[PDB]
RNA sequence: CCUCCUAAAGAGUAACGGAGGAGUACGAAGGUGCGCUCAGAACGGUCGGAAAUCGUUCAUAGAGUAUAAAGGCAAAAGCG
RNA sequence: CUUACGACCAGGGCUACACACGUGCUACAAUGGUAGGUACAGAGGGCAGCUACACAGCGAUGUGAUGCGAAUCUCAAAAAGCCUAUCGUAGUCCGGAUUGGAGUCUGCAACUCGACUCCAUGAAGUAGGAAUCGCUAGUAAUCGCGGAUCAGAAUGCCGCGGUGAAU
């Protein structure tokens, strides 16, 4: 099946294909489910296609991926351009969450 | 960060400070020694200048910095 | 074959009140659509070209062309005469066809696409578009996909003006800019 | 149109449940469920998205 | 042995004079019939750039002619 | 050394990383992960206070209300474990680093620089080079629970008990 312009693998649950989708998580997907008929733990071959349907629209309410992906970069750049402490973090690639960083500072960089 | 119940922490005279400076709307920096203000909707426009433990360093509150306090445009440690 | 019926019809004549053109025949139409998959790692390992030739065979509906590079680079060591790139032309009542097709199902199922630039036409009337991924087409089918690959896509327009050439899409209706 | 050296192209309809639209175009795929449509019979292929419900 | 200059506007013309190649290759790279036109520059386009392939506008050859150079080449002698 | 090498106060710093380094923690999964149920302790702390119970909340926690200076009331629920459903060798329903967003608390203040809460994002890592270390019995490994400094700030340190080996 195909939500929010990708697809999802056919060989398990619905909850946890749902999980794979950017912008989606395994509560969020328990909680999409729970408002319409759909179960988790009806798997998505199985599933009909209007139920599919329904689960889009009900993934439409939400943010899709495309638009946090977007926002994301947005804010980052907002730091950026406004020259912030943080936004200067992020230019130099350092933590701007202000974790310590002595010795293990590895996962900025790469 | 800040519990919404107690509002935004904003110090008496740096409070002082900017409402006589927004009466009239004045150009010149308020040079101030609090980093920890918060900054508001009230202060948009006008310049401070924020002690960044050396000097201080002027700040033009723009519109995107209410939410943000007055330290976090004032890097203290210059590394190179 | 709708749009080739619509055009005639509905599109040439509100084109014609829209740029208050002198003479009917005056009005632009789309020549041709040609589609463009170049790719350097074809002709190297020799496994490309069979999955590329099928995924555009099943899109454009037409059979492709294998195109021989005409030049050899040392930094792209690409000698003579390889077969590096396929293209195919589509016109008329196919491209008609064809460009209904896109219309439909290719530029919606794109992920992460709100419009196209309006900088793309090169001046002279024609407009040309880039497809990231070849998946988006209906005709492939997922399951049985090797790997992806983008796709380029041109259109051709009588009018030497880009004003008269996006009029001529806007008519159509190519989703806005 | 050379004959023979071309792919299986046929008659198809597309349908969008959200829009309720039924568009008509040959293409090449097939469908193994086919709608019965006035006109004729020709296969069926689902879309999930289509042009005019696209924002 | 071949090409250019020396060589003095027909040919020819020397120096231990100034410059470069040859001692091959092809059953197609020959014949015929048909068809086609290059190098570059700019614009647009996924990876893809200075430059790969695709589309458009100029472009008598600024290309190509198996090979050194001269001449020649559009009925192309160039390319299928 | 004595209008300074003495005395006070605001701000910052001790928390900065191209890289090296010793201690540990959490993993790389099926002897498992996640969901439901269901048991079995120990010792320790509590007016510079722990809160039974009601309601608001997905949550940390909030407003009431009550017992207890505690063999009374309370932190407190023990976890590994046992029964079923499922995931089926996949960078995965492994892993939870990192970042964006929202928030609750302690504190006068959480920017440099607090620990937690939910949502999303889901990096390396699929067992480890030469070399190297601890451990002989309720011991190694494994499991959580306490206390101290403490206004708030543990994987550390100081204790505790469950399971429980091989040689």
């Amino acid at each position: 099946a195909r939500i929010a312009g990708v697809n999802i693998p056919d060989n398990k649950h619905a909850v946890i294909s749902l999980t794979y989708i950017f912008g989606v998580g395994r509560t969020t997907a328990q909680k999409i489910l729970e408002a319409v008929g759909i179960a988790p733990t009806t798997k998505v071959s199985q599933l009909d296609d209007i139920q599919l349907d329904a689960i889009r629209a009900q993934v439409a309410n939400y943010m899709t991926e495309g638009d946090l992906r977007r926002e994301v970069s947005m804010n980052i750049k907002r730091l950026v351009d406004l020259g912030c402490y943080r936004g200067i973090r992020h230019r130099r690639n350092l933590p701007v969450r202000g974790q310590n960083t002595k010795n293990n500072a590895r996962t900025r960089k790469g | 960060p800040r519990s919404l119940k107690k509002g935004p922490f904003i110090d008496a005279h740096l409070f002082a400070k900017v409402e006589n400076a927004l009466e009239t709307n004045s150009r010149k920096p308020i040079k101030t020694w609090s980093r920890r203000s918060m900054i508001l909707p009230q202060m948009v426009g006008l310049t401070l200048s924020v002690h960044n433990g050396r000097t201080h360093v002027p700040v033009i509150v723009s519109e995107q910095m209410v939410g943000h306090k007055l330290g976090e445009f004032a890097p203290t440690r210059t590394y190179r | 074959a709708r749009l080739k019926a619509l055009y005639n019809n509905e599109l040439k004549q509100k084109i014609k009140e829209e740029l208050g053109l002198d003479n009917v025949m005056q009005v632009p139409k789309i020549t041709k659509i040609t589609l463009n998959m170049g790719v350097g790692g074809a002709s190297q390992d020799k496994k490309l070209l069979e999955g590329a030739v099928a995924d555009m065979t099943a899109i454009a509906g037409q059979k492709p062309v294998v195109t021989k590079a005409r030049k050899s680079i040392a930094g792209f060591k690409i000698r003579e005469e390889w077969p590096i790139g396929c293209k195919v032309t589509l016109r008329g009542e196919q491209m008609y066809e064809f460009l209904d097709r896109l219309i439909a199902v290719a530029i919606p199922r794109v992920r992460d696409f709100r419009g196209f630039s309006p900088k793309a036409f090169d001046g002279r009337g024609n407009y040309s578009l880039g497809i990231k991924e070849q998946i988006v087409f209906p005709e492939v089918d997922f399951d049985k996909i090797d790997r992806i690959r983008g796709m380029d896509v041109t259109i051709t327009t009588s009018a030497a003006t880009d004003d008269e050439g996006r009029a001529l899409l806007k008519a159509f209706g190519f989703p806005f800019k | 149109m050379r004959k023979d050296i071309h792919p299986d192209y046929h008659d198809v309809l597309f349908h969008d449940t959200n829009a309720d639209v039924f568009f008509l175009t040959r293409s090449t795929v097939k469908t193994k469920t086919t709608r019965e449509y006035e006109g004729s019979e020709y296969p069926y292929y689902p879309l999930d998205i289509s042009s005019a419900s696209h924002p």
